[PDB]
C-alpha cells in the first residue's frame, strides 16, 4: 500500500533545498 | 523564531546551523541598543 519510501539516504550535508511548487505532450527537457 | 526557543544547546553539544536563501536584517538585532559587547576589534560598524 506504500511506495512512497525512501532508501538509505544518510543525508550527511544537504545544506540546499529548493521544495517548492512544480498522445501525452512530448515533455522536453535542457540540463 | 530561532532567537526565540524554549531550549538552549548545551555547552558540550554546541549546536551547529548553515543558513541558505535569507537575508541578514541587522536592524532588529540594532535596533534594541543592547550591544554592550562592543569589543569589535579588526571590524567596523560602517562597512556592513
Ligand atoms: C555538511 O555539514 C555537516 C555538518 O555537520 C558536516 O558534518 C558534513 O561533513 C558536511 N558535508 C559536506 C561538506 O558535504
Amino acid at each position: 500500500m506504500e511506495s512512497e519510501f525512501r532508501v538509505y539516504s544518510s543525508a550527511n550535508n544537504c545544506t540546499f533545498e529548493y521544495v517548492s511548487q512544480p498522445f501525452k505532450n512530448l515533455r522536453e527537457f535542457v540540463f | 523564531e530561532v532567537f526565540n526557543a524554549t531550549r538552549f544547546a548545551s555547552v558540550y553539544a554546541w549546536n551547529r546551523k548553515r543558513i541558505s536563501n535569507c537575508v541578514a536584517d541587522y536592524s532588529v538585532l540594532y535596533n534594541s541598543a543592547s550591544f554592550s559587547t562592543f569589543k569589535c576589534y579588526g571590524v567596523s560598524p560602517t562597512k556592513l
